[PDB]
RNA sequence: GACGGGGAAUCAGGGUUCGAUUCCGGAGAGGGAGCCUGAGAAACGGCUACCACAUCCAAGGAAGGCAGCAGGCGCGCAAAUUACCCACUCCCGACCCGGGGAGGUAGUGACGAAAAAUAACAAUACAGGACUCUUUCGAGGCCCUGUAAUUGGAAUGAGUCCACUUUAAAUCCUUUAACGAGGAUCCAUUGGAGGGCAAGUCUGGUGCCAGCAGCCGCGGUAAUUCCAGCUCCAAUAGCGUAUA
């Protein structure tokens, strides 16, 4: 504290108000631009339809082909890319199918060596990928 | 004992299945030859008849 | 506008350290020694001890000759000597802070049934409690976490309907006797 | 080989090893009794470094 | 009314619970504007209307079994899935094509047979009124060969907001109450495109 | 054997009955039926058992303690005056009309739709 | 992405975030406008016109507003019975007597909270530990402790099913008959095992491919990190993931 007086409270309150506004994490949650630019719209999960199965590549140190999918949303129609999580689950996803899309867990940031992804696939055709991986549910037709 | 199968869920429905088939089979036994149901008149044809 | 209660509270608390070797060793030593089931019961014993210690600290913060401090301290001390964790000799407000977990876990029903002299092991005592055998003052109690008091200490006995305290024989004895009578007659 | 973009190849070409008929592990209160016995009853005074519970040297 | 029935569906058999039995007056037909009555039990040789809570995918012309027992595990539908695994006349090829929509399953199947004879694929088989979801799925197919980016709606009304969103990004709805007028409109659209 | 003990006994001159709390002791056996408490209170207070109304018997945990209430009237018509109808139905003294609420509400609405004397014949 | 407050979560001390939500007050019944009656209304389960949507119509006309209780559509990541009763708590009326989707009761229900099964005992198998001596053998092991698909009787519960009890009538709980377990097949899952961070330098397959990985990083034909088996570790009827 700099202004240390007995009847100095509105100066301290206003100064801390502007210095609280002059931040990054608090300013991200108190402006509508970050929420409107977010394709989820402040939601935890989201639905969408598969357009095509793409393959993106890793970064400089490690070399692999991380296989993803291009999904366009239900609620607004934004076009995102989502990473199919586990091994060999790209057979379970076909084109023009409903998927449930969630984040990675770094609050809208790229995770690991995959560039540009912020989303991952939890369910396809209203059945979970874990049951399909473990041979517990079958894809209806 | 060793008479039945290993688990219970793949045999407990067999009692229900045999109950259903004996209930329907007896339902095919005691039948009345008079005062039956209503049949279906089934109208077919061409355009503008 | 319905007529319900909606009043509840959590009785345990999860520790800040999920993986600490000494804490897990001490908790497993307590579980094995005092015949517990899992970590939630020793955590709830720790939680109620922490509440008692916090209340004693808040009472000891205030000065003497206060009616609120004197009344609440006398009520807390009388309740603790009624439960059986203290005695009349250590009848002070500042002696509450020297109490430990095993002083509370000694007053459990399972340990008292084991150490009174009618059960073989503490696990056998818990099994015997859970199958409706042990009663206190003509009341069948089938739960091991029953904190007995000092005045109800000398009234732990088998129930009247149990075969151990004198009653009808159980299912295995009657079935085996029926098999013996069928084979011999 | 086949292709570089073959999905799920290592899951599909690995050998299948069946499960083993093992005894039912007791769960609940007596598992903690077994843990307490094996940790703090059967302990032997050793020297140097104590091996882990899964130390398969 | 206190029993569970098993109806065949698109995604295999589905088990429901009966809610009511709507019966028309004997003077009128079953295609009447909401003039029905409620009954607890019905006599034999009657045309009733069983309504439930969640079916939304059913194939007609197939038997239904009334289970007087408790369906504690889905194994009492084994004879029914054995009956549906043979004689599948209406094979549902869920390919990538025109999103079709009709008020009735029979009219929808007739539209699918028209598209099959016209060598046009179909994607969606939704029954009922046209909503924002169907227009949005047509907008999904507005990329990657947008020739089949139309909604075929027959004898059913589109909502106002669905048309309002459809004209914004260019989804065509061939709403027609006459089936051959709809056929001629689709053929003229294909020729002009 | 089965014995009962009264508790919180009081008389009510202004309502012509007597309130009490009944503590049934049945060790070994199950909960006794209410006719046993009725005839026991009949031969306990030297009264005809047609005016003994008992209810609210809940068996305690432990097998042998049962707590319930009891009304001891001085007359049969006085018991008919100040009593709920379901207890008299339980003793077989009162009968209720067997019509559900939906039929009554629909009949009320159908009589509401028409005026005059036709209300008598629109609802049977 | 503001109904206000009593309050809620986190919480040494100070603070931060939420409060549509059972109690109080305010506002509306598609949204504006106007009014009759009545003590009390700008009322909408009252009326009169406008716009948007919309029902029947023999086409001249007529009848409407579930942000009440059930239910349906859409919207979505997101939310239950088109049940029974006025018996309890109260409310309105000429009035002990009628009515109340106010309310109570049951069904769905892993939002969440509390208690609490999935085992104990006895003898031999074979491993230790304590006692004067036998320094080291082995016995004494009368007092033990552990675990071994060796054996043996003695217990009660989940479930089926009579009665009793509860209740407006049931159902639920409690009591109680008769049956009800040895590999007690009456079978406990969810994550993880390089470090953070508790726990294999075990055995097979791929070879910077497939994949793992919140972060460092791991895969290049001997992988303590991939895919499977065995063992182990953390919590336990619960555990993992995503967002504020």
């Amino acid at each position: 504290g700099k202004c240390r007086g007995l009847r100095t409270a509105r100066k301290l309150r206003s100064h801390r108000r502007d210095q609280k506004w002059h931040d990054k994490q608090y300013k991200k949650a108190h402006l509508g631009t970050a929420l409107k630019a977010n394709p989820f719209g402040g939601a935890s999960h989201a639905k969408g339809i598969v357009l095509e199965k793409v393959g993106v590549e890793a970064k400089q140190p490690n070399s692999a082909i991380r296989k993803c999918v291009r999904v366009q949303l239900i609620k607004n129609g934004k076009k995102i890319t989502a990473f199919v999580p586990n091994d060999g689950c790209l057979n379970f996803i076909e084109e023009n199918d409903e998927v449930l899309v969630a984040g990675f867990g770094r609050k809208g940031h790229a995770v690991g060596d995959i560039p540009g992804v912020r989303f991952k696939v939890v369910k396809v055709a209203n059945v979970s990928l874990l049951a399909l991986y473990k041979g517990k549910k079958e894809r209806p037709r | 004992d060793s008479d039945d199968d290993r688990t219970k869920e793949e045999r407990a429905y067999d009692k229900a299945k045999r109950r259903i088939e004996k209930r329907r089979l007896e339902h095919s036994k005691n039948v009345n030859t008079e005062k039956l149901r209503a049949p279906v008149i089934c109208v077919l044809g061409h355009v503008d008849t | 506008p319905v007529a319900r209660s909606w009043v509840c509270r959590k009785t345990y608390v999860t520790p800040r350290r999920p993986f600490e070797k000494s804490r897990l060793d001490q908790e497993l030593k307590l579980i094995g020694e005092y015949g517990l089931r899992n970590k939630r019961e020793v955590w709830r014993v720790k939680f109620t001890l922490a509440k008692i210690r916090k209340a004693a600290r808040e009472l000891l913060t205030l000065d003497e000759k206060d009616p609120r401090r004197l009344f609440e301290g006398n009520a807390l001390l009388r309740r603790l000597v009624r439960i059986g964790v203290l005695d009349e000799g250590k009848m002070k407000l500042d002696y509450i802070l020297g109490l430990k977990i095993e002083d509370f876990l000694e007053r459990r029903l399972q340990t008292q049934v084991f150490k009174l002299g009618l059960a073989k092991s503490i696990h056998h005592a818990r099994v015997l409690i859970r199958q409706r055998h042990i009663r206190v003052r003509k009341q069948v109690v089938n739960i091991p976490s029953f904190i007995v008091r000092l005045d109800s200490q000398k009234h732990i006995d088998f129930s009247l309907r149990s075969p151990y305290g004198g009653g009808r024989p159980g299912r295995v004895k009657r079935k085996n006797a029926k098999k013996g009578q069928g084979g011999a007659g | 080989h086949g292709s570089l973009a073959r999905v799920g190849k290592v899951r599909g070409q690995t050998l299948k090893v069946a499960k083993q008929e093992k005894k039912k592990k007791r769960t609940g209160r007596a598992k903690r009794r077994m843990q307490y016995n094996r940790r703090f009853v059967n302990v032997v005074p050793t020297f140097g470094k104590k091996k882990g519970p899964n130390a398969n040297s | 009314e206190g029993d569970t029935i098993i109806v065949p569906g698109v995604e295999g058999p589905i088990v429901t619970q009966i809610r009511g039995l709507l019966l028309p007056p004997p003077m009128k037909e079953l295609r009447v504007k909401n003039q029905y009555e409620k009954h607890k039990e019905v006599e034999a040789a009657q045309g009733v209307k069983i309504l439930g809570k969640d079916l939304e995918k059913t194939l007609a012309g197939l038997p239904l079994l009334v289970a007087y027992k408790e369906d504690e595990i889905p194994v009492l539908k084994d004879e029914l899935i054995h009956e549906l695994k043979q004689t599948l006349n209406a094979i549902k090829l869920e390919e990538k094509g025109v999103y079709v929509q009709a008020s009735t399953l029979g009219s929808l199947e007739a539209l699918l047979e028209f598209l099959k004879t016209s060598e046009v694929p179909y994607a969606g088989i939704n029954i009922g009124p046209v909503h924002k979801k169907d227009v949005m799925k047509a907008s999904v197919m507005l990329e990657h060969d947008p020739q089949y980016a139309v909604i075929l709606a027959f004898d059913v009304r589109i909502e106002r907001d669905a048309q309002e969103m459809a004209d914004s990004l260019g989804v065509r709805i061939f709403s027609a109450e006459i089936i051959y007028h709809l056929f001629d409109a689709f053929t003229k659209y294909r020729q002009d495109y | 054997t089965v014995t009962i003990r009264t508790r919180k006994f009081m008389t009510n001159r202004l309502l012509q009955r007597k309130q009490m709390v009944i503590d049934v002791l049945h060790p070994g056996k199950a909960t006794v039926p209410k006719t046993e408490i009725r005839e026991k209170l009949a031969k306990m207070y030297k009264t005809t058992p047609d005016v003994i109304f008992v209810f609210g018997f809940r068996t305690h945990f432990g097998g042998g303690k049962t707590t319930g209430f009891g009304m001891i009237y001085d007359s049969l018509d006085y018991a008919k005056k100040n009593e709920p109808k379901h207890r008299l139905a339980r003793h077989g003294l009162y009968e209720k009309k067997k019509t559900s609420r939906k039929q009554r509400k629909e009949r009320k609405n159908r009589m509401k739709k028409v005026r005059g004397t036709a209300k008598a014949n629109v609802g049977a």
